[PDB]
């Protein structure tokens, strides 16, 4: 299952250093409701979750978190990957063929400062 | 004979879509109430347009549906009808004129009471949200003049006049609109809290702007000036400040709307001081009052600023002045107060009584000052620091290699600093005028310096990116 994936197979120590390399298979029922930013264009320089919305899929897996970033859909690397590459990558795989996703990500470490309250 | 009241007949033999070929030769008027819905929208110039007749044709059955005039519902949002009417008009300048003549025929000889009452309650929400064109406008100030013994139409006359004035808005009617005019009430108003823990209502309408809005509340608290205030709105988790042209309802409605497509929608309207620049404790007594000290207590608790152990000392004396005056039986609660009147971080260097024995003697040195002079004497002090009226933020930086990845960025007059979050040492201040590019996404805020990049991990780059952007325009504009 996922607990059985080796990031070494597909990526080199470089390329996933310091990284927490994850496999998520989700189950492919109605909507993803997972949304994107960045893209190899953008100051980030990296595919991330912008959204996992309430509604299900990749909110009723768990796995899947809003700042992780995805590195493979499907066994391919998108890494290089525009925001509308990896937009049109990550539809055509939920619309396009199989019964599930595999989405490779990157675990986004806690939070270690305050990210909620604002003084103006 | 007394002249009858004013109606689309006339109007309609130039700009209504001509009657079917077959109607001459039939031995029920265009420009009248029915409960039968339209098939082709009524204006000529809509005659071509298929996918707005269509849109034309699905509004007057929503106009029919609230009216009672078509079967529904009891249905559950006070404005899901409402926003069937007029989403098409707001999205679409031709539909903006179907939306009134259609209203004004559905008020046309309209034998049934409750549909009559409901179809004003519709033109009261139409006059609010744009005006007719001006081949219509005569036409529709006719009609409502005709109409004086009409509880609404004095209003709606009005109601013309300001949206001719203040433009167009852009969402549907808010919830507040509808059931005001439904519970027989022209007059709205809205709750406005502000940072001194008080609140009061000030009349609004469906024209209103954030900045006459914010003038208003300025005029009120005799404020000398109303420059970097604005609105905020408090929804869920998000707070949010309100750009100055744009309508108030539009603003809330939207935001509401928005915040739906994620999920209690309930939501508060703060006044608060947004930009710094302008800021000298002394010129304005109500803006140093009600905002300053108050916006600037929490930023200096957070222990967001450098500061001398004599400087916390003054200014926890100084607080406790502030909360309880010349008053000396709360003397022996400054240890269980210690987090409102001492920075966070600096309150386990030294015992609880120790800090009250210090704050004790720092107070007596205060002579009999009042709430009001120890509120100055405290903006004072904390002046003369670099980091005054500032926003900050704690992000992880992946760009600066010798600055640590835990940063603190205060935005305030002098631009963009990073701060040492554990010395509170500023590493380096970038001025807006060296800022060349700046951007936001849910997961960070980036900012190019001159022809330098600066990547901060953050959930707050809008309100960074918010901030940043009315800084440099606030300057840009200055400079003309």
């Amino acid at each position: 299952y996922e607990e059985g994936f080796d990031p070494y197979s597909m990526f080199t120590p470089e390329q996933i250093m310091g990284k927490d390399v994850r496999l998520l298979r989700i189950k492919k029922e109605g909507s993803l409701d997972l949304a994107l930013e960045g893209g190899v264009d953008s100051p980030i320089g990296k595919v991330v979750v912008s959204a996992v919305y309430e509604r299900g899929a990749a909110e009723r897996h768990g796995g899947i978190v809003k700042g992780d970033e995805i590195m493979a859909i499907n066994g391919k690397i998108v890494t290089d990957y525009t925001l509308a590459e990896a937009d049109a990558a990550l539809q055509k795989a939920w619309n396009q063929g199989g019964d599930w996703i595999d989405l490779v990500v990157a675990v986004c470490p806690p939070k270690e400062y305050d990210d909620e309250l604002t003084f103006f | 004979v007394r002249a009858k009241p004013y109606t689309l007949e006339e109007f309609s033999y130039d700009y209504f879509r001509p009657p079917p070929k077959h109607t001459l030769s039939r031995v029920d008027r265009l420009w009248s109430h029915t409960r039968e819905p339209l098939k082709q929208a009524l204006l000529k110039k809509l005659l071509g347009s298929e996918e707005l007749s269509q849109e034309a044709c699905l509004a007057f059955i929503a106009v029919l549906k609230y009216m009672g005039d078509y079967p529904s519902k009891r249905t559950r949002s006070v404005n899901e009808l409402t926003d069937q009417i007029f989403e098409g008009p707001l999205k679409a300048e031709p539909l903006k004129d179907e939306a009134y003549v259609q209203i004004l025929k559905q008020l046309t000889d309209n034998h049934i009471r409750y549909s009559e009452e409901r179809g004003w309650e519709l033109l009261w929400l139409c006059t609010g949200l744009f005006p007719p064109s001006n081949i219509l406008l005569p036409h529709v100030q006719r009609f409502l003049q005709s109409r004086k013994h009409c509880p609404l139409a004095i209003d709606c006359l009005q109601r013309l006049q300001k949206a001719l004035r203040n433009g167009s808005r852009k969402y549907p009617p808010h919830l507040v609109e509808v059931e005001a005019i439904q519970h027989k009430t022209t007059q709205i108003f809205h709750k406005v809290y502000f940072p001194d823990d008080t609140d009061e209502a000030f009349e609004v309408e469906s024209s209103t702007k954030a900045k006459d809005f914010c003038q208003n509340i300025a005029t009120r608290l005799l404020l000398k000036s109303s420059e970097g205030f604005s609105l905020f709105v408090k929804i869920a988790d998000k707070v949010l400040s309100v750009p100055e042209n744009d309508f108030f309802f539009d603003f809330v409605r939207h935001l509401t709307d928005w915040i739906k497509k994620a999920r209690s929608l309930t939501y508060q309207v703060f006044f608060m001081k947004k930009l710094w620049t302008t800021t000298v404790p002394g010129k304005d007594p109500m803006a140093d009052s009600i905002f300053h000290y108050y916006q600037e207590l929490p930023k200096y608790l957070r222990g967001y600023h450098k500061c001398t152990r004599e400087e916390v000392l003054q200014l926890g004396a100084l607080i406790y002045r502030v909360k309880f005056e010349e008053d000396k039986s709360y003397f022996p609660s400054i240890p269980k107060l210690l987090r409102e009147l001492v920075p966070q971080d600096l309150i386990r260097q030294v015992s609880p009584d120790d800090w009250k024995r210090s704050i004790v003697a720092y107070f007596n040195k205060h002579a009999g000052k009042s709430k009001e002079e120890a509120k100055l004497a405290f903006l004072k002090l904390i002046f003369k620091w670099p980091t005054f009226g500032s926003a900050f933020f704690e992000v992880k930086q992946t760009t600066e290699p010798n600055f640590p990845e835990i940063l603190l960025i205060a935005i305030n007059k002098y631009g963009v600093s990073l701060i040492d979050p554990k010395t509170k040492d500023i590493l380096t201040t970038h001025p807006f005028t060296k800022i060349s590019n700046w951007s936001s996404g849910n997961t960070y805020f980036h900012i190019t310096i001159g022809n330098s990049k600066l990547l901060c991990e953050t959930s707050l780059g809008y309100k960074m990116d918010d901030l940043l952007t009315s800084y440099i325009s606030q300057m840009l504009t200055a400079m003309s």
